[PDB]
């Protein structure tokens, strides 16, 4: 029998600060137990300073972004090039998603970017398009290893004060760019060294008011 | 999931957690479970994330053409006729959905219908909704009375959600609560079972099944 | 949905300084079968582009056909179909790419693993694959099947990384390419001697091998081979 | 249906500097339903302790059962077994089981008590040895927990330090996991002291 | 896992990676995979983890107590023959493939074995799901009368094939060196190609960090006295 | 056989035993006993499939009061709940497993404790100050989770039984016919005869 | 696997190809699948590896202790004792198994114990995923009573067409002569045989 | 939607309906009216798949009040019996068929005579004295061969009715939580309000 | 349980006046491929009996070797083994269907048809079958496989009825088994033109002739048969 879906492998990674959020995806591409690429990118930059990954499946993946790069195109086109906000592409992307319920796009999809207030947004999805807004999202193949530890170090969960017996819970802060590229570097060096699908390169892409910027990091390759 | 709504002296109060699962994985402790479809109606969500996201978010958009073309508020019983109607079209498709359209209008009072997935539509005065509806009623069908005050009844609501938020392993995360009254829906805060737990321990004296 | 009846298999390819090398054996195979032995697995497209197939041999000679033809509709009302707006490598990925996720999409795959190997218009080297789920990955080596697992470790010991094309030669690649496909020769069932090779240069253009031969074996070592343990005569 | 996972739990081991630590969580549940409390995975036969994740009726057997043979082993050897020889044992023991296994996920951690040298190791079903420096995970949780460990630990930690870095990794990985959790036990084990902390956690 | 045997001059050289997976995941990064049966037979081990380790581990139980019983060192043809004879009544149920080489008064020996039974004789061998990635290297680089310093390369070599290249295999090198008239050289992480790069940061939390709700001293110690 | 319950209060257990005894599309009896008395101060109740929840409870008796002749002694509860666990958990890996879950009420004179222990067919053994078995505790954990205090009386704990029997009677799809109740304490077992 | 083997005026000629497959990955290319079970008795081996071996391995055992009470067991006698164990054990092997000897009385025998243990003397015989294609040709090209020199090129023809052919069979051809003057072995290599 | 009954007597048709909702482990509702008023003197009760039901009665109830406002004529009850078959076996051929089992009680006006239709998911239709869908038939169709009488008043028909509801609550083993009884005859259509 | 692998087809037979005849082909075929073709399936046991088997060859020549050990072990302590206490057919047929029986009942058949032809001491003709369900029966024709459907038929024109026995010769008999043969040979995709067949008289005692062949066949007609339908050239 033909079965139509595949694995892809890799893992993606959004953390929003103040004033950016970031986008991070291993650049290793899978089937089975063999390596197709070491460097096959997976974060995009879609337009409107919004940016996005859509990691499992690799071809419903490149089909999903493909789709609403092609939005983001039409959107401007229909509405007087104005400006997608991240609320909005988020909606967007659940109806991209819910189209094909009963036969789904087998992806994790997260997008980061601005709010409309300029706060840092990352937005994460199921296969079907169900959708939250959160400070913090690991997705794809070893979410299971990354996001415990993004509740631990990003939303400070299970810290508390200390000396305080038990009863004042560790502040919630923002954390600065150079703090989260620290946590998304560690973050991927810990996934790579215990999930066989991650590895070989972490890219990056960190969005603020002025843009979207690239960090490229070498990874085991074993 | 664990959804509750119940009918009382004071309104209606409308309980959620805030739990999301992939199988034994936990998705998310900060799910939303209602949505405001407007100032006088509420939809509670159980079932399929994106089904249930997907067709109440869908639901509100219908409800906002009714009352646009007929200049009036739409029926709680029209409102969930609507989503009723919709998902037995589909079924036999696979949509999984628990919902409560929890509301009022001066016609019909405050009302709460059921509507589930499978088409089955009812009225009533309480249900609880979802993995661990047993767990809320257990709590909830123990303590209720028509005439307790709103304080009562909110705490009751959220003692409900919390009783399954700890028995059931597919509930948890948050309570958010919610009190419908003749002058519209009103928020009663995100209750972190973290804290809650403890809390209502102590001042309680109740979990004496735990280690505290 | 269905299954694949007379099948190609490996295609291998790689970059080097100025150009792009790809190959595949001549064999049709009927499941064990070895049973036509002339086949051309890679089809080139104008001057730039070579298309390698593997997997299903009627599904290959449809995709013969739709780039024949999209070479015919390319010269349509183009006075410059030799020259700005020839096709490209790109150009001839995309619209397989297209085609091939359209038809899982529609669970009626062509039942393929193809690589398209080329040199663009600014002289950039093009080697991208795509298969019958649509799924598409690029990387300075790339094999289908068999050379997916046995011809892509020698060849990454000779591009490892990006940086490493322009450091190796079209003499060092293809004694790469040719000695891959003796290994594979050695250990795939569905394997045979014969091959066809090509190498497109952003100098030289198009060179198209047929008839190559896997040699210089080593077989000799067999006769000191006795039994399967015990046995000494 | 699948029985690693019908009943719930998690261990995890981590050694420090002349220490080492052996964490649980207390849950014992049938699906979604969660039935006690109270339900420790920590035993200790002498000063070896052994932490067992899988289905809550073989964690009860083998506890009894390497109690009975350790016992047996004290009287015979006029003396405690060692953890290296423990870990040994238990490895027999499941592959006996080989081809009807117990559904457990073992794990040993003690201090040599001749040579000082802080030791644990880990388990599959049928006794393959995992003899690790720095941690050793498992249970339902076992993906949650090897990215904790795997990003919080470092070498050489004292033993207030190493018992909040076993803490954090225990408490946020049960949280991930719908049938791990509803309390926590973290026991921190020095030459000659075991001290054993029950955890404040969330309740859900 | 990446096993391989590479015979040479004066003896027979086998290395192994040192990765064990549960799923996707790696349970282990530094397993040895390299067994010794007796002092000069050694094998390599693929397949299911527990199953390698008992096999040889029985075997090499009973090839000691043969050993003694004649008072002869153990050829690798006696570990060979017990190996296959025990891995075929369990009709592949047992998941032992294993790479078996050694010295012996009779001289140097590698040969395979896989878990229905079936063994094979050569010069070079390769086993696991590194196997392809291995043999390719084995399959351009290996010649006739090596020496031991090329047979460790050329071994290693096809280890770190299958350890860059298979998602099964990683981490490091482990070698054997038999070679006639002398002792067995076993080199553990002979090549260590992946050492973890220094984090950006320490995760050491301040003390009182984590909420405890009691404590209290385990009792470990014997009944005492007085 | 659906629903048994069991509650243990300051100085006395509670086992709640449903009376139904159903067969396809017929209830065949309505005043079915799920326990029998292992031993002066020790009830165990019973419920899985038919057939095998009377012969393992049985069973278990023999066994209990040949021990008791033997020695002129009576195990302790802790221990009697052991050797019943020990036989489902030697019966799980039979050619056919007993499928029988049970609830173990029972006082120990010489500690002077109630006690109470849930064990399913698996030899999953668990002390509890409220048990249930089957669908039942989906509805009774979260109810006793509220109202339940450590320090109960005797007649607080049957008042908490009502509790836990109305609301399964509102919210069961089955008919279960009412509950036969029994409380184990110092004094012996006995039956509370009007529930 | 392509087998044969071949009575001739002097005795008998066994061949083989010397692959084996792990599906389409062949695990071994030098593979040698005739095997001594006594000093003139040679068999063939296809199907399972393991299966024919086990067979292998306990007949050379039946007939070293056939040979220590009896003396010299006949080519019948060992096709008896393969017999015996695949038709007995016939729901649980893959064993199709070609059995040569050489005797002073009876000269060179061919016996072929097939799948279901069934036995059958023949002049000449073939076996293996690769004789299918070869079954042709054999029959228009074998005589009886052939000389050493042509029953080699009968082989080497014969099985050169079947590892032309059959994917599952390659490499070197592998032959075992049977004749009063003793045991000789025999190998061709790809560039010999595959220009025929 | 489990039992449904109905008897024909002298004069009028009594119809009897569950009140419990069930999914799962869960009542959700013990006041369910599983019944439409097709026409003034034309009451369909019904049974069958969650959602089907209502959504069949519903749309029959629609078709019925649509003929009576275009001839201002209210069909005879074995008209609508007969539209009501024909929409049942048109729908057990289709892609998905309706899975509900009915029974139409009514008063012919014109013939001064209650008449009951038994008709189930197939398009069985079959006029009868008394009758009942799905398990409840089990016991009730012998008890009425037993104590029916075709002169009974509907007083007569509501006792023999409880007789009815009372070995169903003896016997099945689901709590269907009571019955809403409907009558049926010259004057319309009345709820019985306590039973 | 098993499947049968090499095999062998039909087995015909018929009594005549003073005897019985029974052929066989001498084929083992495996699956399609007619793969043995000298195969003997006519097992003299004595000189008064003839067993023809059908079905799989290697439990054909198991009951070849239980027949041969049933021979030595009456003649064991037996002085008239060669007289009055010689085998019977009635003696070798039970013998079998008690095997075959028992060995169905323990779900290990032998996977064979059978039929016992012969003369008993009296001049009696037996003639009776059993095959792998131990289900026995005897008729003047009796035949397994595809002799049961083209055989038979032909067998009863000549011997419809017991009481058209003594009106049929050895001749009319003969010839009608060498023409069913030949039926068969057109017929059956699974047979030989080589076959074997053996006459037990109560006079002349067992014949047994070997290397017989099917003889005068008609296929000229072939030549003016064209396409399915409507071609004419
Ligand atoms: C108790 C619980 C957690 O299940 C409660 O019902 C959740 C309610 C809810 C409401 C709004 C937003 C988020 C959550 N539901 C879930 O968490 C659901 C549970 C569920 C999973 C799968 C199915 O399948 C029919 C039904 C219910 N979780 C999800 O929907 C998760 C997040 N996503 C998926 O499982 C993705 N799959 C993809 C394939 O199509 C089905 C959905
Ligand atoms: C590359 C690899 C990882 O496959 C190589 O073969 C490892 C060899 C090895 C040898 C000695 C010590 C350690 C490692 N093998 C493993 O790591 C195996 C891989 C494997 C998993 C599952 C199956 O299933 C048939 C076969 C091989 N890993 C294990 O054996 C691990 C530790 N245990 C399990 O996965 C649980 N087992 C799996 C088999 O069934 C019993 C439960
Ligand atoms: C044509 C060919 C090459 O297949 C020929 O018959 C070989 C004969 C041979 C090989 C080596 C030594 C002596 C003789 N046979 C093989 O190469 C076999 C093919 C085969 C595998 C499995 C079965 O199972 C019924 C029949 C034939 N190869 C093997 O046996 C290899 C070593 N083992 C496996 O492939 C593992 N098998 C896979 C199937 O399940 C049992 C284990
Ligand atoms: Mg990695
Ligand atoms: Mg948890
Ligand atoms: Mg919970
Ligand atoms: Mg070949």
């Amino acid at each position: 029998q033909f079965n139509p879906y595949g694995d892809n492998g890799g893992t993606i990674l959004g953390i929003a600060g103040e004033d950016f959020a970031v986008l991070a995806g291993d650049t290793r591409n899978i089937t089975d137990y063999s390596i197709n690429s070491r460097y096959e990118p997976k974060v995009f930059d879609c337009g409107d300073n919004i940016v996005m990954s859509a990691n499992g499946f690799a071809a419903d993946g490149d089909a999903l972004v493909k789709r609403f790069k092609n939005s983001v195109k039409w959107y401007h086109f229909d509405h007087n090039d104005k400006k997608l906000s991240i609320n909005s592409a988020a909606r967007n992307i659940q109806h991209l998603l819910y189209g094909k319920r009963f036969f789904p796009y087998y992806v994790h999809t997260i997008i980061a970017g601005l709010d409309e207030d300029g706060k840092g947004a990352v937005y994460s999805f199921d296969p079907v398009g169900s959708y939250e807004r959160e400070q913090c999202r690991a997705g794809g193949a070893a979410a299971s290893l990354i996001m415990p530890f993004l509740d631990n170090q990003v939303n400070f969960k299970n810290q508390y004060e200390p000396g305080t017996n038990g009863k004042v819970k560790k502040p919630l802060k923002y954390l600065s760019v150079e703090e989260v590229i620290k946590l998304v570097r560690d973050s991927f060096t810990s996934a790579t060294e215990r999930h066989i699908q991650v590895g070989d390169g972490l890219e990056i892409l960190i969005v603020t008011k002025d843009g979207v910027r690239k960090e490229f990091y070498e990874l085991k390759r074993d | 999931t664990t959804t509750l709504a119940f009918r009382f002296q004071g309104g209606i109060i409308v309980a959620v957690d805030s739990r999301a699962t992939a199988g034994n994985w936990v998705a998310s402790q900060t799910v939303k479970k209602v949505i405001e479809i407007n100032p006088f109606l509420l939809g509670t969500m159980a079932g399929g994330a994106a089904d249930c996201q997907f067709w109440e978010t869908w639901l509100g958009s219908q409800c906002r053409l009714h009352e646009l073309r007929e200049k009036e508020r739409i029926s709680v019983a029209a409102a969930s006729k609507i989503l009723s109607n919709l998902v037995y079209q589909y079924k036999g498709a696979g949509l999984s959905m628990g919902t409560m359209i929890c509301g009022y209008t001066r016609k019909e009072g405050p009302t709460i219908y059921y509507v589930d997935s499978d088409g089955t539509r009812l009225k009533g005065d309480i249900f609880c909704v979802g993995s661990g509806q047993t767990f809320a009623y257990g709590v909830l069908d123990s303590n209720y009375k028509w005439d307790l005050s709103v304080e009562d009844a909110l705490y009751l609501g959220k003692r409900s959600i919390l009783a399954a938020a700890h028995r059931d392993a597919y509930s948890g995360g948050s309570v958010n609560l919610y009190h419908v009254t003749e002058d519209g829906w009103i928020y009663h805060g995100n209750h972190d079972v973290g804290e809650l737990f403890w809390k209502v321990k102590e001042e309680e004296g109740s979990f004496n099944n735990v280690i505290g | 949905t269905q299954q694949p009846i007379v099948t190609g298999t490996s295609v291998i390819s790689m970059k080097y300084d100025n150009g792009v090398i790809i190959a595949a054996d001549n064999l049709g195979s009927y499941g064990s079968l070895l049973r036509f032995n002339g086949v051309e697995r890679l089809i080139p497209v104008g001057d730039n582009t070579v298309v390698g197939i593997s997997g299903d041999i009627s599904d290959m000679q449809h995709i013969e056909r739709l780039l024949k033809d999209l070479v015919t509709e390319n010269a349509y009302d183009n006075p410059l179909a030799d020259a700005e707006e020839a096709l490209e490598p790109s150009y001839i990925f995309e619209y397989l790419a297209t085609v091939m996720y359209q038809r899982r999409s529609k669970m009626n795959p062509l039942w393929n693993a193809i690589i398209v190997a080329g040199v663009q218009s600014n002289g950039d080297q093009f080697l991208r694959y795509v298969n019958l789920l649509g799924v598409t990955y690029s990387s300075p080596t790339l094999a289908t099947g068999f050379g997916a697992h046995m011809a892509n470790p020698l060849l990454r010991k000779v591009v490892d990384r990006e940086s490493d094309i322009p450091k190796t030669t079209v003499q060092v690649a293809e004694e790469a390419i040719v000695n891959a496909m003796r290994v594979l020769y050695y250990r795939d069932a569905r394997s045979s001697r014969n091959f066809s090779l090509a190498i497109i240069d952003k100098n030289t253009g198009l060179t198209f091998k047929k008839n190559l031969q896997v040699e210089n074996m080593k077989w000799d070592f067999a006769k000191d081979i006795k039994g399967y343990g015990t046995q000494k005569i | 249906s699948d029985p690693s996972s019908i009943n719930g739990g998690i261990v995890v081991a981590m050694t420090g500097k002349d220490c080492v630590a052996i964490a649980c969580d207390l849950r014992l549940g049938s699906q979604s339903l969660g039935v006690s409390n109270k339900f420790e995975k920590i035993f200790h036969y002498g000063h070896v302790f052994l932490g067992i994740t899988g289905l809550a009726t073989d964690v009860t057997t083998l506890n009894e059962m390497f109690r009975y043979k350790t016992n047996l082993y004290k009287l015979k050897e006029e003396r405690a077994i060692e953890p290296e020889t423990f870990t040994q044992l238990v490895s027999s023991s499941l592959y006996e089981r080989r081809f009807g296994p117990y559904f457990v996920g073992p794990v040993v951690a003690g201090i040599n008590s001749k040579s000082g040298k802080p030791f644990i190791a880990g388990f599959d079903l049928i006794g393959c040895i995992d003899e690790a420096k720095d941690f050793i995970v498992s249970g339902t949780a076992s993906d949650q927990l090897f990215g904790m460990c795997e990003s919080l630990y470092e070498p050489n930690l004292e033993p207030e330090d190493l018992f909040e870095t076993i803490s954090q990794a225990l408490l946020n990985a049960a949280d991930r996991d719908a049938l791990s959790g509803w309390g926590a036990v973290v026991y921190i084990i020095k030459k000659d002291e075991v001290v054993k902390r029950y955890l404040k956690m969330r309740q859900d | 896992t990446t096993i391989v045997g590479v015979k040479f001059n004066n003896g027979v050289v086998i290395a192994a990676d040192t990765r064990s997976t549960q799923g996707p995941i790696v349970a282990d990064k530094n397993c040895a995979k390299l067994h010794r049966i007796s002092p000069k037979i050694w094998c390599a081990a693929a397949g299911t983890a527990a199953d390698t380790e008992a096999v040889t581990q029985l075997i090499g139980s009973n090839i000691e107590l043969h050993s003694l019983y004649t008072s002869r060192e153990p050829r690798v043809v006696s570990a060979l023959q017990m190996l296959k004879q025990h891995l075929f009544k369990y009709q592949g149920h047992i998941g032992a493939y294993l790479i078996v080489a050694g010295v012996d008064p009779t001289g140097s020996h590698l040969f395979s074995i896989h878990a229905h039974g079936s063994t094979d004789v050569g010069y070079y061998l390769s086993l696991g799901s590194g196997s392809l990635a291995a043999m390719a290297v084995l399959e351009s680089h290996w010649k006739q009368d090596l020496t031991k310093e090329e047979a460790i390369k050329l071994a290693s070599d096809a280890i770190q094939a299958g350890i860059w290249n298979d998602l099964g295999s990683g981490s490091n090198v482990d070698v054997c060196v038999m070679e006639i008239g002398k002792d067995a050289e076993y080199l553990r992480n002979y090549l260590t190609p992946n050492v973890r790069e220094e984090k950006q940061k320490s995760y050491k939390f301040p003390r009182g960090t984590t909420a405890v709700l009691k404590e209290s001293i385990v009792n470990i110690c014997d009944i005492q006295e007085e | 056989m659906d629903i048994i319950l069991g509650i243990r209060v300051q100085d006395s257990v509670i086992l709640a035993s449903s009376k139904a005894v159903t067969r396809g599309i017929s209830v065949l009896k309505d005043s079915d006993d799920k326990t029998r008395q292992l031993s002066p101060h020790t009830l165990m109740s019973f419920a899985g499939e038919a057939g095998d929840t009377v012969q393992f409870a049985e069973y278990i008796q023999a066994n209990i009061q040949l021990y008791s002749i033997r020695e002129d002694y009576e195990l302790s509860p802790q221990a009697v709940s052991s050797f019943v666990r020990q036989e489902l958990a030697k019966s799980i890996r039979s050619r056919r497993p007993y499928q029988v879950n049970v609830l173990i009420g029972g006082y120990d004179k010489k500690k002077n404790k109630p006690e109470l222990y849930q064990i399913d067919y698996l030899g999953t053994k668990v002390e509890l100050p409220y048990g249930a078995h089957g669908y039942s505790g989906f509805y009774t954990f979260s109810l006793l989770d509220h109202h339940y205090r450590p320090d109960m009386t005797t007649e607080e704990g049957l008042d908490l039984l009502k509790l836990c029997v109305q609301e399964l009677e509102k919210r069961m799809p089955m008919d279960f016919k009412g509950v036969i109740v029994k409380i184990v304490d110092k004094d012996g077992i006995r039956q509370v005869d009007d529930f | 696997t392509s087998i044969m083997a071949v009575t001739f005026k002097d005795g008998v000629i066994l061949g083989a190809d010397s692959r084996t497959t792990t599906g389409a990955y062949i695990a071994n290319r030098v593979t040698d699948k005739l095997t001594r079970v006594h000093d003139k008795i040679w068999c063939c081996r296809s199907g399972s590896a393991a299966d024919t071996q086990a067979i292998a391995d306990i007949v050379q055992y039946h007939l070293e202790l056939y040979t220590s009470q009896y003396g010299t067991p006949s080519t019948e006698t060992a096709a008896s004792v393969f017999k015996e164990l695949c038709y007995e054990n016939k729901d649980n092997l893959t064993a199709g198994i070609i059995v040569a000897g050489y005797d002073d009385k009876n000269k060179g025998e061919v016996y072929t114990i097939p799948l279901g243990g069934s036995v059958h003397k023949l002049p000449y015989a073939i076996a293996g995923s690769g004789s299918t294609f070869i079954y042709g040709y054999c029959d228009k090209n074998f005589r009886e009573n052939m000389s050493k020199e042509e029953t080699v090129d009968f082989i080497k023809h014969s099985l050169s067409q079947a590892i032309k052919w059959d994917g599952s069979s390659g490499g070197v051809i592998r032959m075992v002569v049977l004749t009063a003057a003793g045991v000789e072995r025999l190998i061709f290599y790809p560039d010999e045989y595959e220009q025929l």
